[PDB]
């Protein structure tokens, strides 16, 4: 969860209450490099579910 | 010299108390989620000696982590009164600090300091888990500065 | 499309039935759970050594507010009151009048930091980048009154934090 | 005398720690502090009200079974007898009857708690 | 004080009773010693205790009242009691057994010094024993609470508020009207 | 990443997984914390001609509700019956 | 055997901190004895280190000065002591330390950083920054009446 | 754009806590499956409606 | 200059696992019981 | 000299209990991918000292509705009886050599349950009462099986003397011929010490703090020390019962070192187990013991009466 909070903070500047999705679209475009880091997170997450 | 002895005994009881702060398992709203992240591995509050305990009888700190409504106010005061002493209150987030987003509502207490005395205010909506930890360490340093025995000696 | 999460009939052959008896009597699946927590005991913990180490943040982080200046030292804020109008919490209070040189400038600029929801709308609305949310998040106080910022406090914050704020704005202004 | 001394010391030590606990700290007693705890709200009714026991039948069966172990505990000594033919038969007879008694209470739904 | 600040308001309260007082709470705490010692069995002393909120409201009105400048007031309760009757009422309200016994002045003084040894907050003192057995002066010439608009609160209406916490679980829920009041010296 | 070979084997065996391939602590595979500046694109309305706002005005196309009946043949349903779902072919049973 | 190499690495840490005294100082001040590369030092005495083989979050750290703005911080340290130019690098908002990417200089930026001053005589006290709104009539100073 | 991504809805058979727990665990796996498609199919362009 | 925003790599990202993977380990039921009885008998003797 | 022997027993017990609290917090911490205490003293070595001092200068509370005498008595009983459980333990020599040492430990364990019942009842509050009645259920669940499990093991040793178990296991650990009983013994000790997944009398997530919910400060510390003292003692009992250490009369310290290592590891397994499993429902614990262990325990009690007789391997009475 803490790593996913970082994704929130990188698009919006807030870990939780992003206020990012707005009527009309989103507030800001993804910062460069964010999608690589989401991919790295998602690559390993299923193993974390397997441990649970 | 009594002054020297009471000074050292102050350091000991202060050190023991700040090194073993047991917050009450008590959370109100979204600020309580960041409080969970302070207990989570990245920050590991337990490594500072900070350990949640559900019973108010076994708690030293009340962290008011979220909005205090009028309906909830008597229960918050109740469990604070049931904490033995010394006890401390940390106000976490805008809602607890002064009402926040809901300041002008008919159902919200405009700051938990209308109900209980507050030792530390942690700003944010929510404060980050690190911000809350900064507030806990600020409380520890406040306890370190206490002069209970030195003042008693000079009474 | 859908899938069933729990719809399977166990095999009733002798080997399978004896495998399940061993699991029941010899607690095999409970022993397997012990293996998982054992593997974690020998993993490096995720804890960081705060305050000597800090959790990562980005240039967009919304923290303590500050009032900014132009490179000349003049205040950026020209008292348009857009931030006060947009503030979802009504945390901003502004008064203004012509300055002694005729400039349009504020005589009051208060942010009730216990009302504020740290949403960043004020810095979006500002047309001159006068009001920002800086990167500081370690400003907890001992009293409520210390969180009622007036203009002097907010200008000091800007002077205190401008070196970091300007570098953060530089990193993110092309996304705005 | 050694046993009595050891017991006296253990409970004296515990009692002293309780005396320190009550006379060392600074107290601040008032009504709301010492009121009973129920998660922040006042209790409804006394805690002395009857609290139904749903395992009442297992509890009574425990008394009978608890006494069987008093009959069985001497078994290590009884095994030292020359009359092992009798002792083994009687030893197994007692355990079997305990097993039969457990089986009866089990089949007749005596181990299930009242709903 | 009247010389340094001639315009001062000087307020002279009797023994003040309230939740955190050292009066009703003091008598109720004598129960840990069994019987309740009293000089002359409390039949020689009279008290006129006043409620804490009455004194508070009198102070607040003195601030706002221009007539209060330079005056000296006496804040007393509505009723005068014998010290024996007062303590008997305290133990009745708290539902604790009341075993008064006579103790002469010199004996009470000796125990007062016993408790003065404590370096903390003495449970009682020689001086405290004296003040509790001092009769509450009658000062008709001084203005009182009614002069500042405060209506004195009878001890009968507030004793339970102070003394409910001194009961055991058996008697905690007893209501205000269950105990019969104390004889008031007419 | 600094775990010795023996410890790596121990936790690999206890968990039953090769944990070194999917570590939950992040090292050098993450994005750099400084990035080159972006150059975001513009939207379909960024034109110098043939772009009159009245032709792309969603708000002014909204209309009041259609009054079907007011108090001023085959039976119908609100929509066709929902089609029955199919079992997954990726993994029908968990 | 690796278990022998691990002991050497841990024994090396005592020399990397300049002997047992320096090792015990960092053990008791920061509860961590790792040795990193000195990235730089700020004018208050804070020392900044990196080790990029550590995992993200543990790869940068500060050893706070023992005195700052006349306050003894040998035991009492807090995150607000980090000056703004180093704050960005320490929180990983940038890759470049201020030794490499210096901040832009302005004549109004504080030369001396201040830590959190709450609970001290330097604390902030709020007040209204506006002047009196209604001017009252002042009666004359002579009896003409 | 949920009509453009492929995922499975987990279904229980007993309607108890255990089946609802399995559904939530399988929904996490499907979320990772959806996230993978969003990472690969992210299109270029603006991020809020071009209508000021 | 050209447009530059956060985009997937040209070939797409590598494969991502998501299916449940709880591997099968352990001896057969027969072997486990046989070892348990073998230890009992050696103990008795 | 005997008074000195007593003090060299209970003072170390209290110190070991204090540092077990640190070890559990660290062990749990690392199994949870975090560190646990590492600030208060190096590697958290002073953390237990701060906690103890903190509690004993904290204000103790006597609840308004509580039965005063029973409220004070119960924590004294808990700690006093926890220390009493140690005096017959052969390590390798007991402080008090008893003929029926096992029977003494059973009786002292039964008496200790009343420190939970009376504390819960004397508190006069609903969560405390619920916690106390869970202890009634817990004792009913495990007590019969626990005694009969011991009996079966003692039919190989021949007596109720704890030192005889050292002799019995001179050649081989009793876990070999009695691993089925060792398994059921181990679970019973978890229920006996009110440990996870049988931490029901406290049951934090359900009862806030159960029986001790009204206890603060020093009186609370007494219950905590008693519990952790029982955790170590019950795992020392287990080591003696099933993993008997060899005793060289001329080098008794070699026994102590070996026996201490075994006791520590068994104690660690308690912490390990607490990190791994969810909690039983307290009716499900009763059915576990009565419908599973008790049938198996009765059968194995029959088998261990017959096995010495049919193999001609009955132990000596003396
Ligand atoms: C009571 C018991 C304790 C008394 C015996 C104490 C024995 C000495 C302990 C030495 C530990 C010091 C480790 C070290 O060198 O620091 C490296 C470290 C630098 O190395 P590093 O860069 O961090 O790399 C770490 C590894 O890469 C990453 O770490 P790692 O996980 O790869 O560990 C490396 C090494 C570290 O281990 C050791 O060196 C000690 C092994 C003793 C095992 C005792 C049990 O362990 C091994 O290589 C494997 C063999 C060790 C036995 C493993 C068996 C596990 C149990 C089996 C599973 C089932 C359990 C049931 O330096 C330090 O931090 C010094 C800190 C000192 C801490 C205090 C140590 C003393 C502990 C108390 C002493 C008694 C009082
Ligand atoms: C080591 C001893 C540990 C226990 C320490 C007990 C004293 C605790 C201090 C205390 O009670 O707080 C102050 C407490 C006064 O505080 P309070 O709230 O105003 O009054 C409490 C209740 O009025 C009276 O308190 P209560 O509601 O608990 O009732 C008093 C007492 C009732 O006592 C009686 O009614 C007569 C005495 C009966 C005990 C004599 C033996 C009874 C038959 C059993 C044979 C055992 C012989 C020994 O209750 C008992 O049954 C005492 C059980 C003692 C068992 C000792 C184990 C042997 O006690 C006094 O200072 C008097
Ligand atoms: C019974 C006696 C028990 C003695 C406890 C000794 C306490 C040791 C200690 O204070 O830790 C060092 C402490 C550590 O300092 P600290 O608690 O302020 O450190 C803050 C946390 N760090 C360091 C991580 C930033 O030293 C002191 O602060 C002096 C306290 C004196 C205590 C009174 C002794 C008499
Ligand atoms: C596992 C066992 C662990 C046991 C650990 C035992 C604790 C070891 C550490 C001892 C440190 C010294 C104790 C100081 C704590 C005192 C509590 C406190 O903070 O009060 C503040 C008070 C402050 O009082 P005050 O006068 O300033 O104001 C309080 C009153 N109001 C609220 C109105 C303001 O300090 C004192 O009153 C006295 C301090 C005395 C210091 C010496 C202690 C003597 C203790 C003897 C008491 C006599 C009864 C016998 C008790 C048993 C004797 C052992
Ligand atoms: C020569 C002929 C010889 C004759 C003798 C032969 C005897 C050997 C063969 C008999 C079988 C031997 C094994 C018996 C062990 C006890 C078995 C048992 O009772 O466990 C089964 C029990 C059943 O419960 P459940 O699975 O929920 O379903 C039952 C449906 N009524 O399930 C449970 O009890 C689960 C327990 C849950 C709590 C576990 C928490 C701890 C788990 C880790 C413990 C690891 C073991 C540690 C042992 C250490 C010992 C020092
Ligand atoms: C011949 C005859 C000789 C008779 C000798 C005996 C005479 C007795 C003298 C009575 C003195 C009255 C003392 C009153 C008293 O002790 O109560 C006060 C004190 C409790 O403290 P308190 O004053 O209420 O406020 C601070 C609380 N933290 O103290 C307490 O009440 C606490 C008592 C605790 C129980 C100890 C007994
Ligand atoms: C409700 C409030 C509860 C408060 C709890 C207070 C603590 C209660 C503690 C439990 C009380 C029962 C204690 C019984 C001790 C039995 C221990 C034992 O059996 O051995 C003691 C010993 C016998 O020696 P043994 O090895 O059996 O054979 C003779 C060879 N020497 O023989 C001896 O050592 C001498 C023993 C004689 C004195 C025993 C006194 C017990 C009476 C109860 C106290
Ligand atoms: C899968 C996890 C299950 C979870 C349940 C927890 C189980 C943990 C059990 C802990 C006990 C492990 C065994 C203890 C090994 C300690 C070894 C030792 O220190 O002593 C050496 C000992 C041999 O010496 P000794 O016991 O004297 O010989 C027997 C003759 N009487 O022993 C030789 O090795
Ligand atoms: C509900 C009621 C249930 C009743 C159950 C009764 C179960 C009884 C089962 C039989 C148990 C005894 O079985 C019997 O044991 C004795 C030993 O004790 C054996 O006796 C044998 O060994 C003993 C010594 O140990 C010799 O003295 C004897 O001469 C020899 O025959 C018998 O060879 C065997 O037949
Ligand atoms: C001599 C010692 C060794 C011999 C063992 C002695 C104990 C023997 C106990 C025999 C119990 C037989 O009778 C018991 O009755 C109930 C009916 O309520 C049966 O059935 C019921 O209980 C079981 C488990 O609780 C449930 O799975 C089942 O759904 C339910 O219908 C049990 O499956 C059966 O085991
Ligand atoms: S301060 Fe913000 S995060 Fe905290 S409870 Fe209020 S709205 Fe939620
Ligand atoms: S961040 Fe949001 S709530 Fe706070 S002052 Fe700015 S607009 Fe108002
Ligand atoms: S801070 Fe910006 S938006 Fe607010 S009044 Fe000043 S110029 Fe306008």
């Amino acid at each position: 969860r803490e790593k996913m909070f970082e994704f929130y903070e990188r698009v919006s500047g807030a870990r939780m209450h992003a206020a990012y999705v707005r009527p009309g679209g989103v507030h800001q475009d993804l910062p460069l490099g964010l999608m690589d880091d989401i991919y790295e997170f998602s690559k390993n997450f299923s193993l974390r579910i397997d441990e649970l | 010299r009594g002054e020297y002895v009471v000074a050292k005994l102050d350091d000991l009881i202060n050190w023991a108390r700040r090194s073993s702060l047991w917050p009450m398992t008590f959370g109100l709203a979204c600020c309580a989620v960041e409080m969970m992240h302070m207990a989570a591995p990245r920050y590991d509050m337990d490594r500072f000696g900070v350990v949640f305990r559900a019973s108010p009888r076994q708690s030293d700190v009340m962290i008011v982590a979220g909005t205090l409504t009028n309906k909830m106010a008597p229960a918050l005061r109740k469990v604070y009164d049931q904490m033995p002493e010394p006890r401390y209150v940390v106000s976490m987030g805008s809602c607890a600090n002064g009402g926040g987003y809901y300041h002008y509502s008919y159902s919200v207490v405009r700051g938990c300091d209308r109900i209980v005395p507050v030792d530390i205010y942690v700003p944010g909506c929510p404060p980050t888990a690190e911000a809350l930890l900064y507030g806990i360490l600020q409380l520890q340093k406040k306890i370190k500065r206490e002069k209970r025995l030195r003042i008693w000696y000079r009474r | 499309t859908y899938k069933y999460v729990n719809l399977r009939e166990p095999s009733m052959d002798m080997k399978s039935v004896t495998d399940r008896a061993a699991q029941t009597l010899l607690w095999t699946e409970l022993i397997r759970g012990l293996g998982m927590t054992l593997s974690y005991l020998f993993r490096e913990p995720a804890t960081i050594n705060y305050p000597f180490e800090k959790g990562p943040l980005s240039p967009r982080f919304r923290g303590e507010h500050a009032l900014r200046r132009y490179p000349s030292g003049e205040e950026r804020c020209i008292a348009c009151k857009l931030c006060e109008a947009v503030c979802p919490a009504q945390a901003i209070t502004i008064e203004a009048e012509p300055r002694a040189d005729g400039s349009r400038r504020t005589t009051r600029y208060d942010i009730d930091m216990t009302k504020c929801i740290y949403c960043g709308f004020c810095q979006e609305a500002c047309p001159v980048d006068a009001i920002v949310e800086g990167p500081n998040f370690e400003f907890s106080t001992e009293t409520h009154e210390e969180l009622l910022y007036n203009k002097e406090k907010l200008l000091n914050n800007g002077d205190k934090w401008e070196a970091e704020i300007a570098a953060n704005i530089q990193a993110d202004y092309l996304y705005r | 005398m050694n046993l009595m001394l050891a017991l006296l010391t253990n409970f004296t030590l515990a009692t002293l720690l309780v005396i320190i606990a009550f006379w060392l700290p600074q107290l601040n007693v008032y009504s709301e502090k010492t009121s009973p705890y129920e998660c922040g709200f006042d209790p409804m009714g006394s805690a002395r009200l009857p609290f139904s026991m749903k395992f009442f039948l297992v509890a009574i069966t425990f008394l009978l079974f608890d006494l069987e172990i008093a009959l069985l505990l001497p078994l290590p000594w009884a095994s030292q007898t020359a009359n092992l033919n009798t002792m083994l038969t009687m030893a197994l007879f007692l355990i079997i009857l305990l097993a039969v008694s457990l089986a009866y209470e089990w089949t007749q739904k005596g181990l299930e708690w009242t709903e | 004080v009247r010389e340094t600040f001639p315009e001062a308001t000087i307020i002279k309260p009797a023994e003040i009773f309230g939740r955190e007082d050292r009066f009703l709470n003091y008598f109720a705490n004598i129960r840990w010693f069994g019987g309740v010692p009293l000089i002359s069995l409390g039949k020689k002393t009279v008290k006129q205790p006043v409620y804490i909120v009455d004194v508070t409201k009198g102070i607040i009105n003195a601030i706002k009242d221009p007539d209060a400048r330079g005056k000296t007031f006496a804040f007393v309760g509505p009723s005068r009691y014998l010290l024996f009757d007062l303590v008997q009422y305290v133990f009745a309200v708290a539902h604790r057994p009341f075993l008064p016994y006579p103790l002469p002045h010199f004996a009470y003084r000796w125990i007062g010094r016993l408790f003065e040894i404590s370096p903390f907050e003495p449970w009682t003192t020689r001086d405290k024993v004296e003040r509790i057995h001092t009769t509450d002066k009658i000062l008709p010439h001084l203005p009182g609470l009614e002069d500042l608009g405060v209506e004195a609160t009878p001890l009968e209406l507030k004793a339970i508020e102070v003394l409910r916490r001194h009961r055991t679980y058996r008697w905690l829920s007893s209501e205000i009207e269950d105990v019969q009041p104390a004889k008031t010296i007419p | 990443a600094s775990a010795t070979r023996f410890i790596q084997w121990l936790r690999n065996w206890a968990s039953g997984r090769d944990l070194q391939a999917k570590l939950q602590l992040r090292y050098q595979e993450i994005s750099k914390r400084t990035q080159p500046p972006p150059k975001l694109p513009v939207g379909p309305s960024h034109k110098l001609s043939n772009n009159y706002y009245c032709t792309r005005d969603g708000r002014r196309e909204a209309m009041p509700p259609s009054i079907v009946m007011s108090s001023q043949k085959k039976a119908v349903s609100p929509a066709p019956p929902i089609k029955r779902w199919e079992l997954s072919q990726d993994e029908p049973y968990l | 055997m690796e278990l022998l190499q691990v002991l050497k690495r841990g024994l090396q840490q005592v020399s990397g901190h300049g002997g047992l005294r320096g090792y015990l100082r960092v053990l008791f001040r920061a509860n961590d004895v790792r040795v990193g590369t000195l990235v730089g030092e700020d004018k208050y005495g804070n020392k900044y280190y990196e080790d990029n083989k550590q995992f993200f979050g543990r790869h940068r750290w500060v050893i706070y000065t023992t005195e700052m703005n006349g306050k003894n911080t040998f035991w009492d340290v807090d995150g607000s002591m980090v000056p703004p130019e180093w704050h960005r690098w320490l929180h990983c908002m940038t890759d470049d330390p201020p030794t490499v990417k210096p901040p832009t200089a302005r004549k109004f930026i504080w030369t001396n950083h201040k830590f959190n001053l709450s609970g001290t005589p330097q604390q902030y006290v709020p007040y209204s920054t506006t002047r009196k709104k209604i001017q009252e009539w002042v009666p004359p100073s002579t009896p003409y009446k | 754009v949920y009509d453009q991504v492929e995922f499975d809805v987990p279904i229980g058979s007993r309607g108890d806590c255990y089946d609802r727990y399995l559904c939530r665990v399988e929904e996490m796996r499907q979320s990772i499956r959806i996230i993978s498609q969003c990472l690969n199919k992210m299109p270029p362009g603006e991020i809020k409606v071009d209508d000021a | 200059s050209k447009v530059k925003q956060d985009m997937p790599p040209v070939g797409g990202y590598g494969p991502i696992d998501y299916k449940r993977n709880l591997p099968r380990r352990g001896l057969s039921g027969y072997s486990m019981f046989a070892v348990g009885i073998g230890a009992l008998l050696f103990g008795y003797w | 000299m005997f008074m000195i022997n007593i003090l060299m027993l209970i003072i170390p017990i209290l110190l070991a209990v204090a540092f077990l609290t640190l070890v559990e917090r660290k062990v749990l911490g690392y199994m949870q991918l975090r560190k646990g205490p590492n600030v208060v003293g190096p590697y958290g070595l002073l953390q237990p000292i701060a906690d103890a001092i903190k509690l004993f200068i904290k204000e103790p509370l006597r609840p308004a509705t509580s039965s005063a005498s029973m409220f004070i008595l119960a924590p004294i009983m808990a700690l006093g009886l926890a220390l009493t459980m140690w005096i017959p333990l052969p390590m390798p020599y007991p402080l008090i050599n008893m003929n029926l040492g096992v029977l003494f430990m059973l009786a002292m364990s039964s008496l200790a349950v009343y420190s939970i019942l009376w504390s819960g009842w004397a508190s006069n509050s609903k969560y405390a009462l619920i916690g106390a009645l869970r202890a009634v259920a817990q004792t009913i669940s495990y007590e019969v099986t626990l005694a009969i499990i011991l009996l079966s093991v003692l039919l190989m040793s021949g007596s109720f003397t704890l030192s005889t178990l050292i002799t019995t296991q001179e050649q081989m650990w009793l876990i070999l011929p009695a691993w089925p009983l060792a398994m059921m013994w181990f679970i019973s000790t978890l229920a006996e010490t009110n440990r996870a997944p049988f931490d029901l009398t406290e049951g934090e997530s359900e009862l806030v703090s159960g029986f001790n919910v009204e206890y603060a400060a020093g009186p609370f510390a007494l219950f905590f020390m008693a519990e952790y003292a029982n955790i170590i003692m019950m795992n020392i009992f287990t080591a003696i019962l099933f993993l008997g250490t060899s005793h060289n009369p001329h080098m008794p310290e070699l026994y102590t070192i070996n026996f201490t290592i075994k006791s520590l590891l068994l104690t660690m397994s308690f912490l390990w187990i607490r990190a791994s499993y969810p909690r039983f429902r307290y009716d499900q614990l009763m059915h576990l013991l009565w419908k599973n262990f008790l049938p198996l325990t009765l059968a194995l009690c029959m088998w261990h009466v017959s096995l010495p007789i049919l193999t001609s391997g009955i132990p000596p009475q003396t």
